[PDB]
């Protein structure tokens, strides 16, 4: 049963339904597709069906080194003793690598473009050429890892291929830990669930339980109310680059060709920091360029993410809303009323109750993404109880956290403490205008931003072994 | 796990030492709440018509979004204190942490 192109219910299928009246699938005969999670036992009578998390669940940089064996040796440049990750054999930004391309066998990137040929791009995790944004997050972090593993090598002229590379990953993880932790995470939960649930670090806890939470997979796809319905490049006076400033996101999905033979990352980097996010409201929840539109140029129908969202989360086992309020201590209401309450919202209490028939049965990402955001977060009081949560069991339960005794020097500490977001990009690309931080908050061109002379560059000094 | 290692495991593994799979790549989540199934263990809800979910129908995923997610973009509110860039690092951070398989 090939759920691709089958809508006959039978496993690993689980498609979804149309309801009548849909504004886009006029037969209800069709369906979105849908591939249930791998089981972890399949086909046991025994076990209760759980999904398997195939990365490393630990803030370690895995999207750029990999988290299985195979795949991370065949990332690494292994035709000298520098230390570095492989680079495109066939295409360069301006001169600036650009990530291998991938050998797949029904590669979707070639179907966005049957003209360009250009293949999906290889890096730590499988989904890197899924929209050229974070294409060019890839390949930022690919370009630093090779910077800072040329000046360890100058640093230290006895450090061979494996130290060197090593070295540079460790880095690179902090960093990924310090603008996660120090820039990201205060913005998304907001001062007073930050305080509540990320305190202040004191050291490593052995008994911290450090793997993700099945909710979480879920629960983090809050991100996807935050998503502008196009992709936006800016030439290096941040105006709009032409013929095609604003492409519509339904042409970007796997359009690797787009990085390769249209501008490079230079201009993808700098829309992302010279555009605002979209605004999640509550009559605003997720665009028509994900809800009607996700992926229709490499599959046979347009996908709905939202609904892929509310389709995983029963395909998951996941509890419903008020079960999650619930476990994060939280009142749980039975009635439209304590909905509208809760919600802040009569209106959209009344739309979730007709639908669902009482708060129990809101699936959590619908429930999650209705709440009104915290002051100053951006997510509403359940996320921010289950997102904190994971976080800080990411950051007490990891043993390489950076912070952590003996992972680096004091002297070390110190000098990482200084990394930036802007100053890896500036560091990386032609980019010589940047964002202020926090690089989050930061968004209006030229009010928030600045020369990247002003940015102090990390210190490699305390590296230095002699 | 070895006694000293400076740097981490491709895996994960060894990370906690009482505990090594724990974080590791291709190992079942953690649940922090009990799994709510149709059948109690494995079939997902909405997978048998007419099986209610505590005594109410299984709402259809994309109705649901059709009648609460679904809105005009000419509405769209931009991020005034965000940048798109806060959408990316969002994104890029879920793919340090998970990725759930699915067959081929
Ligand atoms: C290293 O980390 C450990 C884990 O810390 C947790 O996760 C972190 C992310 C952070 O959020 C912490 O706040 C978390 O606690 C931590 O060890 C935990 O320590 C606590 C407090 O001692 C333990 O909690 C106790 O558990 C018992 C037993 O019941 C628990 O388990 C059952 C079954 O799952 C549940 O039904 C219960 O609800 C509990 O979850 C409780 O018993 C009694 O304790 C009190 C008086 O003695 C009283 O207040 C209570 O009313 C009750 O009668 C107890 O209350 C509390 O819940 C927890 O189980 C520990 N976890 C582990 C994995 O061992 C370490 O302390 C930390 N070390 C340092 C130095 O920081
Ligand atoms: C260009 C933007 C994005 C696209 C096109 C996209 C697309 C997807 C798709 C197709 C899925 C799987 C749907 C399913 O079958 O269940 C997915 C899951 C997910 N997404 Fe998004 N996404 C985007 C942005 C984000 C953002 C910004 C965040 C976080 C702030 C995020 C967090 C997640 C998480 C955690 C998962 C589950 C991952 C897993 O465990 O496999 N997404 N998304
Ligand atoms: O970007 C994502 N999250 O932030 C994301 C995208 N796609 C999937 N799964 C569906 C998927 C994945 C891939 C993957 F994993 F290879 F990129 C390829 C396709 C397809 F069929 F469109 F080519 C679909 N899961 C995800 O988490
Ligand atoms: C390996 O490194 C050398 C030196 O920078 C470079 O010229 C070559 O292209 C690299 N090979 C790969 C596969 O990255
Ligand atoms: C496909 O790529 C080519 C360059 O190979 C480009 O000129 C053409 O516009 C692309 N197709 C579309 C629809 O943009
Ligand atoms: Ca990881
Ligand atoms: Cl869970």
């Amino acid at each position: 049963v090939n759920c691709e192109t089958s809508c006959v219910q039978q496993p690993p299928c689980f498609p979804l339904k149309i309801p009548p009246n849909d504004p886009r699938i006029k037969n209800q005969a069709d369906c979105i597709p849908f591939f249930r999670s791998c089981p972890a036992c399949p086909g046991s009578n025994i076990t209760i069906r759980n999904q398997i998390n195939a990365l490393t669940s630990f803030v370690d940089a895995s999207m750029v080194y990999g988290s299985e064996e195979p795949l991370a040796r065949n990332l690494r440049n292994m035709s000298n003793q520098l230390g570095l990750l492989a680079v495109n054999q066939r295409f360069q930004d301006n001169g600036r690598a650009l990530l291998p391309f991938d050998n797949l066998h029904d590669d979707p990137c070639l179907l966005t473009n049957r003209s360009a040929r250009i293949p999906c791009f290889l890096a730590g995790d499988t989904r890197s050429s899924e929209m050229p944004e974070l294409t060019s997050m890839h390949t930022l972090l690919l370009r630093e890892h090779n910077r800072l593993a040329t000046e360890l090598k100058s640093l230290n002229p006895r450090w061979d291929g494996e130290r060197l590379y090593q070295e540079a990953r460790k880095i690179v993880g902090a960093m990924v830990q310090i603008i996660t932790y120090r820039d990201y995470l205060p913005l998304v939960l907001g001062p007073t669930a930050m305080r509540k649930y990320l305190p202040t670090y004191r050291s490593y806890n052995d008994s911290v339980d450090p793997r993700i939470a099945n909710v979480f997979t879920n629960a983090f796809r809050y991100g996807h109310t935050l998503i502008q319905p196009f992709m936006f490049r800016l030439d290096n006076r941040y105006q709009p680059m032409e013929p095609n400033p604003r492409v519509p996101l339904s042409r970007v999905f796997f359009a690797s060709w787009r990085v390769v033979l249209e501008g490079g990352i230079d201009p993808i980097l700098r829309g992302l920091m010279a555009t605002p996010a979209k605004l999640n409201r509550q009559n605003q929840i997720a665009v028509d360029e994900i809800r009607e539109r996700l992926f229709e140029q490499v599959m046979r129908i347009g996908l709905d993410l939202p609904a892929l969202n509310m389709q995983r989360s029963r395909d998951h086992g996941l509890p419903g809303y008020n079960a999650w309020r619930r476990f994060c201590g939280l009142p749980q209401p039975e009635t439209v009323g304590q909905l509208g309450t809760v919600l802040r919202n009569l209106k959209l209490a009344r739309k979730l109750m007709e639908q669902y028939g009482t708060p129990n049965n809101i699936d959590i990402w619908m429930g999650g993404v209705s709440e009104p955001l915290k002051r100053k977060g951006r997510v509403g009081p359940l996320l921010a109880c289950i997102i904190g949560t994971q976080f800080r069991k990411l950051r007490d339960g990891d043993r390489f956290w950076w912070e952590n005794e003996g992972v680096f020097s004091m002297q070390q500490r110190q000098a990482l403490a200084q990394i930036s977001l802007p100053r890896i990009i500036c560091d990386n690309t032609g980019i010589t205008t940047v964002s202020k931080n926090n690089i989050f908050m930061s968004n209006s061109y030229p009010r928030d931003f600045v020369n990247c002379s002003t940015l102090p560059a990390l210190n490699l000094a305390s590296w230095r072994e002699a | 796990c070895p006694e000293q290692d400076k740097y981490r495991t491709i895996t994960g593994m060894c990370n906690n030492r009482r505990s090594p799979t724990l974080g590791a790549s291709n190992r079942a989540f953690v649940r922090w709440l009990p799994a709510e199934y149709e059948d109690g263990f494995s079939l997902p809800y909405g997978w048998t018509p007419g099986v209610k979910r505590n005594g109410f129908p299984v709402a259809l995923a994309r109705a649901v979004s059709n009648e609460i997610v679904r809105f005009p973009t000419d509405q769209l509110t931009p991020d005034q204190e965000r940048s798109l860039m806060f959408m990316q690092w969002g994104q890029l951070l879920d793919h340090d942490l998970d990725f759930t398989p699915e067959p081929a």
